[PDB]
């Protein structure tokens, strides 16, 4: 669960190309149950990291709490 | 006078030769660097979440 | 007949005005297939859309609207030719006055 | 074969499955100073 | 004293040189193919989410 | 039998010749321009 | 002679068919490039 639900996969997949352009290789990270913790990953300074890098803090791509994407639920909630 | 022609020719060809092996192994690391990029970008060429939009009315 | 100058001046002014209002012909659309059915269902599947859904192509609608707009642009070209001939006649008259 | 193929071609006419046109040329020789 | 490099053979030094320079050209044309598919994939508009229009 | 597949082959390459001529328009007509429009009309 | 053709024409159709599949990848290229929008699919109900 710590494997396919990571902390951060950057703003986009374009910046992974941009890091190769005039830069270095990539990073592979593996699953970790414990030891992915600390400051500046999901402490309160990660919110400053999210505003600067451009991403969302809690559960980096979304704020998912449901199981299926429901267009009829968004229309009735609008 | 053909002796010193072969003097300069062997010194220049050998300097270019050891130039070549260090340069080939330098481009070999760039081969390995971009092969990591190829096997990466194709892997999540399926995990990107597609966006969906709905009319307001 | 007082100052062919000012008259031809207003004429060429109208000219500039209309002449310059550029109008761009309707744009071309993806070669029909796009987005290619085979791929559409894949998109409709990696969306996790709750309601089961189908892919309703509209290529035809876009294409016939483009037909209509291109017809309108050809009508515009005809109007342009006509106005050009009119300005030519006006120039003829102002030139007699100027001789 | 040519009259037969023509007279039953009008039956379709009253996206053909054939090529109809020219051929890939081969050998044709002529008589040596005879005709 | 005649140098070690001088007493070497002209044919073997050149044959290894043209073979190694061939290997440089093999690798450069491989950077051609690798950066062509990086540049095409970036410019593809495939690195963006496709859009769906639900009612 | 040999010309059974040869008339099939000549028709297959002749319609391919006309069809590839049509796509030869399409590869370069897509150049000719800066950007295109969506095919969606909705409504 | 009728086997020299069907060996000229069979190569002829085979190499043109590979070129057709190349064109269906480079049209499939130049169509997704040079358009403002990602590929648009319409998803109504049944």
């Amino acid at each position: 669960q710590a494997e396919r639900f990571p902390v951060t996969r950057d703003i986009s997949l374009d910046v992974k190309i941009d890091q190769m352009k005039a830069g270095l290789t990539l990073t592979r990270r593996l699953p970790m149950v414990y030891g992915t913790a600390g400051m500046a990953s999901h402490g309160l300074n990660g919110a400053i990291r999210a505003s600067v890098l451009g991403v969302a803090y809690p559960c980096h791509p979304h704020c998912v709490m449901s199981l299926k994407r429901s267009p009829t639920l968004t229309t009735e909630a609008a | 006078q053909e002796l010193r022609v072969s003097r300069m020719s062997l010194m220049q060809s050998q300097s270019d030769l050891l130039e070549a092996q260090k340069m080939v192994e330098e481009q070999r690391l760039e081969i390995q660097r971009l092969y990591k990029v190829i096997e990466s970008l194709n892997r999540e060429k399926s995990l990107v979440p597609p966006v969906v939009l709905a009319p307001a009315n | 007949v007082a100052n062919p100058s000012d008259s031809l001046m207003t004429l060429a002014e109208k000219c500039h005005q209309k002449w310059s209002q550029t109008k761009n012909p309707p744009a071309l659309s993806p070669y029909p297939p796009f987005p290619a059915s085979e791929e559409a269902e894949a998109i409709l599947q990696r969306a996790n859309l709750d309601y089961d859904a189908v892919v309703m192509d509209t290529t035809g609608e876009h294409l016939r609207e483009t037909t209509k707009t291109l017809v309108q642009y050809s009508q515009d070209i005809l109007n342009r030719d006509s106005t050009i001939q009119s300005v030519l006649k006006s120039l003829k008259a102002h030139g007699h006055v100027g001789n | 074969a040519e009259i037969r193929a023509e007279q039953l071609a009008n039956a379709l006419r009253s996206d053909s499955p054939v090529f109809r046109g020219e051929d890939v040329p081969g050998p044709v020789a002529v008589l040596r100073d005879n005709k």
